[PDB]
This record gives C-alpha cells, structure tokens and sequence, in this order.
C-alpha cells in the first residue's frame, strides 16, 4: 500500500495547498489594511 | 528471441520434496507440456494452456516448500507474492485497486510485445482469507464480493491473457467459490497426502545427509528402524525430530548453572548416537492425528500365561476364523462369540486373537469412552465406527461387555431398546461389495442374551474356562514364580485333597494381598483366601 | 430471544476547492499600491 | 553478570532446563559447526497451566536474561479495532523491523523477542466462532502466513501464555511454529521449601526474623 | 483531619478493622522499614453480602478518608459499546494515568 499511501499523501498536499492559499491571501489583506491606514 | 521456460542449471534431486514424486510428475505433465514441446508443433495443434493451479491438505507438508520450488524452478520474471489478507483497505474501493496493480504490469506487457514475452508467476498463499462464498460471508459489508467479483472478472474476462500463472494453496478447500473452481481457472488441483514409509526414509535421508558427509552421524544409526518406528508422523514432524536429537547431542558440552561455559575441546569431538534419537521419541515429540496408536499395553497389561491346554485351543481357533474370513466369496460377514463365567479373561484374549490377526482397519468399541451417554449418543457412536469400518477392504471390529452396552440390570428388567435394535441391524447387514468384515463379541451372561433372542444372529460361539485342577494350579503358580519350592510342597500336601474353582483374575487379587503379610504367615493366608472365596462349582 | 450482534465501519474522503479566494485578493491586490505611491 | 541464582525462581529445575536445552543451546555454541551441520533454530515456546504458578514470572525473566532489544509485548487484545483492514495493519507492523535487519545484515542480524500475553483471546479454532463478521478469523490467518512466510525469517522468538490450553487452533502448534510446550504445575515439598527460602531472604539478612522460626 | 467519629458507620467494627490492617497498615509505617522488608502492596478488596448491609457507604467514605486523587467510577455495565474493539478500549483508559505517574515519579 505504499503508493496508495503516497496517494494519500498527495491528497494532504492539495489539502496544504489550500491552506497556503490561505495564508498568502491573509497576508494580502493585512498589506491592503497597512497600505489603506498609511495613506491618511 | 528463443527464451527458453526452464532453468538449464536444475535438477529434480536438488528440489528436495521427498515422496510426492508421482504428484510432481503430474503436476509437470499437466502444467508445462505445452510449453516445453517445440514451438511448431504445437503452433499447428493450437492449444491453450492451464492458468490455476490449486494445492490443498492437512498441515505440515510439502505445499508451501513445493510452491517455493515452483517458483525457483522457471527462469523469468520474479513472483509476487501475498501473504493472505494484505489487500484489504479502509477507503472505498481500495481494495479492487489493489487486485488490478498485480495483473496490470502482465497485461501491458501481452499487449506490448504479443505472444513472444516471458512470464509471471502471482502465488496465493492462504487463499481461503479472501474468495469465501458470496452468499455466506457477513452481510456487514460489501467489500468481500466486490473483492471476489473482480478477481473473477480479471483473472478470465474479455480481453483474454494466457502468459500469466496463479499458484494458490489452503486448508479447506470447499469453501472457495465454485466459480473460480472451474476450468480455464484454478482446474488443477491435488491433495498432499502423509507420506508412506519409502517417503519417510526419503525425507530422513535428505535432512540426514549433510551430517553423514562430515562424519558427524555415528555409524551405528539405523535409519529404516526409525522409519518402521515413526509412524503418521509427517515432514514437519520428521525434522523436528532431527533437531531435537541434534539438540540434546549438543547440549551435553555445555555448563549454565553458574555463569556458561563451553568445552573448546569437545566442541571438536561432538557426534550423534541412536540413543538420543530413542529419548527424543518419548519425552519431547509426539505425533498428532495419525489413526491407530493402540494401546493394547492397557488392554493386556500382563500378556498370555499358557496355563493349561485350552488357552491354545481357544487361539487356534480364533487364527482359523481369520483365515477362513481372509479368503471366500460366498460368505464375506462372519461373527463369533466369546462368552464364559466371569473374571475368566475374555477380553485380553479376544484382544490378543485381534492382533495376531494382522487386517489393516482394527479397532474396538467400547462402553468405557461412553459415561453418561444418553440413549442417543451411542448409536451414533457405533453408527460411526461401522461406517468407518466399511471404508476399509479389510476391517475386523470387537465389541466387549454387551451387557454393560445396554445398561442392563437384573431387578425389572431395565435396558435400553433402542441400542439392541441397532445392533441387531448391524450384525445383520452385509458390507459394501468386496469387502469384508469380522465382529467380535465377549459377554459374561450367556443365557440373558438367550432370551432377547440375539444369540441367533451370531455364527458361532467359544467358551473360555477357568482353571479346573490343582495341577494346574500348581503350573501357573510356577509360571508366576512368587513362591519358593518348599512352600510350593506345602500347598500342594492340602491342595491336592479337593479340585478348585477360580478365575485367573482372582488368582492374582488373591496373591498379591497374601504377599503383604509376614514371612511366616503368607502361605496360612494365602490357603485361608483360596478356602473361603473358592466355594463355588 | 436471539443474540445481539456488533459491526464493523468503513470511511470515504471529501476533495476542497483552493483558488477562488486568491483569484480574488490579487485582483484586489495591485491598485492601492498605485494609489499610495 | 548474570546467572540462575538470582532470578529468584524455585522449584522449576527440570522445566528450565528443557527450555534451555531446546531453545538456546544452538545458538551459543560456536557457530561453525552448526555451519556443518545445518540447522535452523526453533522459534517458538507455550507455557500454560492452573492459575498462579510463574508462567508470567518465567517470561519476564527470560526477556531480561538475552542480550537482545527490548521485548515487544501486547497486553490481550490491543490490535482489534474498528474499521476494515487494521488488525491486520497492526499485526503486519509487530514483525517489520526483523524483516528489515535480516535483510539488511542477514545472518548477523540481532534477535528480536516477541512476547503474547492471553493468546487463546485472539487465536481460536477458525469457525468455532461464527456470526462476528469475521473480524476474528482474518487475524489467524494473517497471523499463520507471517510466521512461517514464503519469504522467510530466522531471528525471532514468540512465547506465548494462557490457562486454557485446548482451544488454540491446531494448525498454530505444529512443529516450526509454537513447538517446546511445558507445563507449570503445583510444587512439590522441595519446591514449596525453595519458595519459602526465597521470600525472605530480606528479612533474614537485617534479622527482623526471629530465631523460632 | 480524618476521625473515625465522623465516618458514621455503626456495627462493623471488626471488618473495618481487619480492612485497616490489611490494606493501608504497609503505608503508614515508615518508608525507610518497609525498604528492608520488600513487600509489595495489597491491591484489591471485594464486599459481597444481602441486601441492605451497608457495603455502598463502606466503599464511598473509605473513598473520602484517602487524600488521594477522586475516584474514577464504573456504574455497572458503562463500559460495554457496540464496535468491535471499542469494549475493551474502554478498560484500558481507567490505567493509562496510573502508569504515566509510575513511570514519571517511580515509589
Ligand atoms: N515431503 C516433505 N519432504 C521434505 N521436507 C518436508 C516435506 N513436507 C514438509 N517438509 C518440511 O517441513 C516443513 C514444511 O513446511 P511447509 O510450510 O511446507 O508446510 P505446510 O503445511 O505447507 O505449511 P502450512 O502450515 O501453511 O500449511 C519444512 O521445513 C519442510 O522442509
Ligand atoms: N492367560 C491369561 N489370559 C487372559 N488374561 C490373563 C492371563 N494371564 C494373566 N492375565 C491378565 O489377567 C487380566 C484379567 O482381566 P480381564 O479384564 O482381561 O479379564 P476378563 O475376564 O475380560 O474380565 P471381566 O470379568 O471384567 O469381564 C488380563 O487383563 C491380563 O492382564
Ligand atoms: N515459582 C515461584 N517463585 C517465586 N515466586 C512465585 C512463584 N510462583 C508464584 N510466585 C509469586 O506469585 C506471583 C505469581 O504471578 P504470575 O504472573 O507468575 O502468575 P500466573 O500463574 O502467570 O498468573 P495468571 O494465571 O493470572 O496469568 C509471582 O509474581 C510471585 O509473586
Ligand atoms: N451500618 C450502617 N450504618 C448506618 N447507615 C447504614 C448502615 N447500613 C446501611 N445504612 C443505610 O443504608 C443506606 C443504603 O445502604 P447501602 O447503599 O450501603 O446498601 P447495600 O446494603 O450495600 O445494598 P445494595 O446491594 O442495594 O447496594 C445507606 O445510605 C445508609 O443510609
């Protein structure tokens, strides 16, 4: 079942690609609300 | 390309597989003749080849050495092997994936280079964890047929492969999936037996050999003795005996009270002796299953005394019944009765008459396997034991102690009714055509069986004495030897007076009790006993 | 009165989307920086 | 630094030394030899008996005595579990390791110990039972294939215990697989002296004991 | 702040007594002694008898009196559950604190 396994694994890689999609899309907002707030 | 299907470097005594010879040479003849014959030939015949091969028996045999050997045998890709139940998944439809990665290579490779590629060998070992029946596995879940249908449907499907070979092995086979049980699938299939004595001595010889060649074995070993001793043993059995005698050889260099030591000189002086082989067959190792194992040794525990005339007459007797059993067409059921007073030995020599004959099925039915056994329970026990005697071309069968057989007691009378129609019918019906049988029958009260009205069905009756006159008193006494001559003379002077009546059985109660007395008591005693318990006709 | 029985279980797998939310924030992202500068 | 003295069991000479003889003695002798002669060593013990006699005592010290990685035990049954194919996760996952060092240093490889506990809990006689979705029956069989193997080990040991020795599946007691079985009955009066010498010895050596005893 | 006053229990002087002596005695004497004697501890007690006796309150305030840890409670027939191998799962869960201390502070 290793490649079965190895299967599993890339299933939990698109599930980790999700969540840097996240992340990087947090960090976007953060910029926009910095960038917004400085031009005042 | 000319690829040939057999390793040129192989030969059969290498294999090492013992007594199965006549079971590989048709496994051979079936399995690869379409392949070893020149391409030619059978290109104009055009005949397909088998694919399932399905080995089966009890355990501890060849099956999983001789699959191993399989394997070795060809010169081509390296079997895959599963070990039992590993395919099962927990996702849904895991487990069919699973199935199809082991074929998928063999069917790219048909396809790719046709009908010239090599071949795959894909071994089922415990193949009865998976193809159980569709209509009995548990109901809890899918998974098992849905398993089961797809081994079916690629093993065999539309797209047809003939390159690949399937090599299963079980236990029980009547569970596996009778679709799968039929040709053009798993076809093949053969029981592994327990080997006879030739492949006893096979397998002996070839766990023994390495150590004959360094002069390890002493000279002295005996090799067909062991064969004739070991009886049912198998091959598991048949090593693991080896290594016990090994074992204990070794052992007796080695200290491991205190902290262990070993002799670097006798390390060098180590051999095996017989008598290590004679210990290991009666402490450590003993044989499972197996039919037989008689222990006469309960049922004879002080062999025959010759007494007087009558014991050979009765014996002689007997070995003539068998003879005439033995050879005859007319009559193949024959049944004798051994009956006469109490305590008299009716049964050590009805056991004796058994053995002496030498019939390959003997066995005996007795009241002493049957405590609280309701009046149902014995039939079906002697309902068995008949049946398993008409298997047999020979078969001869002893029931002792009728009267304890059917619970009979004097104050009603009370018995059980059932038992004697059965055994009534059972003396009656004749045996399976061919064979034949002989039953005897020992009882102590001949005129009860009279009036039931049994005594009929039996051919012909023996009547076993007791001992009659003081002279023969006398011989058996020094057959025994427990006395010395003069107080022999002093028995005899009163002895002689009157006749005697008394059964050997009482014989020997009487004479061990007298010999717990005082020297100078014991023959005082001893004429009491023999005085008061005696008065009888 | 028959006997009272016990099972066995089997589990199965759900999949996710990802790009939605970035396709969104980066075509959100690249202007307010024009504004700033 | 180790010896039979100080394991403190009594009453157990005859017993030990058919253990010792049967299952350690190929396997100190100097190796060459056994090179000759060619035999493969035994992997397999059952101890069972009434209740309360050492088996577990004897297991236990057995463990401590080979120089060898530290047992892998299993209390009954820890490997049943819910869903579809993990029994058998668990049982294949107990012998990974051995397989692995045997392949990788062959006959150097070290000795990996095995210890069951309550075997007759699992093992059973296959169809005995009947109607528990076979979650019972597929680890015998799992069980069976990976002892003997088509591939093969030769560096293992399995001991296994329980109080009732009959309903152990036949197929799991022949020769090669759990072969040397004793049995640890009641002492007798020398025994019964021994373990009483050897419960205090303590007190004895601090004189909290007194002299009419 | 234990006293036997306060426990409430009347009529079985001598089964608490004999419970007393066989169970808690070889902790209370000093650690130091009980070193050079070697004996391990006592770890079970059964009560069984006719309705109505007092067995109950017996267990519940010898459960108070130990300044220990609350006790972990089975009300009969708890543990039992309907998947394979969650039974027994159960069972082993009541030990697995006991063992982590043992290994954690050992005597
Ligand atoms: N006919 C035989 N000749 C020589 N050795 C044999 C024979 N039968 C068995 N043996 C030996 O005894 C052992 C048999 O092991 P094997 O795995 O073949 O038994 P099996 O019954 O096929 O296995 P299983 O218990 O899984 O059914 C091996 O050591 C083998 O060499
Ligand atoms: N010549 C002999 N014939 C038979 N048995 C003998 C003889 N000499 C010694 N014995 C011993 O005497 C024993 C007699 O007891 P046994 O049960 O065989 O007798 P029996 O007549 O069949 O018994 P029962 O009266 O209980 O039916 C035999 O088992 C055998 O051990
Ligand atoms: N022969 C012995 N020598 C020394 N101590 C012994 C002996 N037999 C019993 N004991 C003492 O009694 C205890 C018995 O526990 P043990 O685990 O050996 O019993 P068991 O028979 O295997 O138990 P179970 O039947 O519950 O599985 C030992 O720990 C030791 O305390
Ligand atoms: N010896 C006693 N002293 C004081 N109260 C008592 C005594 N025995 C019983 N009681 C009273 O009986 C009540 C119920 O008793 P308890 O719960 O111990 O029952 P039990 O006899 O153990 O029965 P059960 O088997 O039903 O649990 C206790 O709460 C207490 O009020």
């Amino acid at each position: 079942m290793a490649e079965d396994a190895d299967m599993r694994n890339e299933l939990e890689e698109m599930q980790r690609r999700a969540d840097q999609l996240a992340d990087e899309s947090l960090e976007s907002t953060r910029r926009m609300l910095q960038l917004v707030e400085e031009s005042k | 390309n000319r690829q040939s299907i057999i390793n040129p470097d192989w030969n059969f005594e290498k294999m090492g597989i013992g007594g199965l010879d006549k079971e590989f040479s048709d496994i051979f003849r079936r399995a690869f003749a379409s392949r070893v014959f020149p391409p030619e030939i059978v290109e104009q015949m055009g005949c397909k080849h088998v694919k399932g091969i399905l080995l089966y028996g009890p355990p501890g045999c060849g099956k999983t050495l001789l699959a191993r050997q399989i394997g070795k045998m060809l010169n081509a890709r390296e079997p895959k092997v599963v070990n039992g139940p590993e395919i099962l998944n927990k996702y849904v439809g895991e487990s069919e994936a699973n199935i199809r990665k082991l074929f998928a290579d063999a069917e790219e490779e048909q396809r790719r280079l046709g009908a010239n590629s090599g071949l795959h060998i894909i071994i089922f070992d415990e193949i009865d964890a998976i193809c159980k029946q569709r209509g009995s596995m548990a109901g809890s879940t899918g998974v098992h047929d849905t398993v089961v249908n797809q081994l079916l449907s690629k093993i065999d499907g539309v797209e047809q492969l003939n390159n690949i070979l399937v090599i299963g092995m079980t236990n029980r086979p009547d569970l596996i999936d009778e679709a799968l049980l039929r040709p053009g699938r798993l076809e093949v299939k053969m029981e592994i037996g327990l080997p006879d004595e030739k492949g006893r001595l096979q397998i002996l010889h070839i766990h023994t050999a390495r150590m004959r060649g360094h002069q390890l074995l002493s000279a002295d070993v005996d090799i067909k003795e062991l064969a004739v001793e070991t009886k049912n043993f198998s091959g598991a059995e048949l090593e693991g005996l080896v290594r016990a005698a090994q074992s204990t050889a070794m052992n007796r260099h080695i200290k491991a009270s205190t902290k262990v030591e070993v002799d670097m000189e006798k390390a060098e002086s180590l051999q095996v002796t017989r008598g290590d082989f004679l210990a290991s067959l009666e402490n450590d190792i003993k044989p499972a299953f197996g039919t037989n194992q008689e222990d006469y040794a309960s049922y004879i525990m002080n062999g025959i005394i010759k007494w007087g005339d009558p014991v050979t007459r009765v014996l002689d007797d007997g070995e003539l019944l068998v003879q005439q059993t033995k050879n005859s067409d007319r009559t193949p059921l024959v049944s004798v009765l051994l009956e006469g007073p109490p305590h008299s030995g009716k049964t050590a020599l009805a056991a004796k008459i058994a053995e002496e004959s030498n019939f390959p099925f003997i066995k005996i039915c007795s009241p002493d396997k049957m405590i609280g056994f309701s009046e149902t329970a014995k039939c079906q026990a002697m309902k068995k034991i008949f049946d398993d005697a008409y298997k047999s071309q020979l078969s001869c069968v002893v029931v002792d102690d009728i009267e304890r057989l059917l619970d009979y007691v004097p104050i009603g009378p009370r018995f059980s009714n059932l038992v004697l129609q059965a055994l009534l019918v059972l003396l009656k019906k004749a045996p399976p055509q061919g064979r034949k049988l002989l039953i005897i029958g020992t009882t102590s009260r001949k005129d009860v069986l009279q009036e039931m009205e049994m005594l009929n069905a039996f051919s012909t009756t023996i009547h076993v004495p007791n001992i009659a006159t003081g002279e023969q008193l006398l011989e058996a006494l020094e057959l025994l030897g427990n006395f010395k001559d003069k107080e022999r003379t002093t028995i005899a002077q009163q002895v002689k007076g009157k006749k005697v009546w008394i059964g050997i059985k009482k014989l020997l109660m009487l004479i061990e009790m007298s010999l717990q007395m005082d020297p100078e008591y014991r023959v005082r005693k001893f004429l009491a006993l023999l005085r008061e318990e005696g008065a009888s006709p | 009165a028959s006997g009272i029985i016990m099972d066995s279980s089997i589990s199965k797998q759900a999949l996710s989307e990802i790009e939605t939310r970035h396709s969104e924030i980066i075509k959100l992202e690249n202007s307010i920086r024009e504004l700033h500068d």
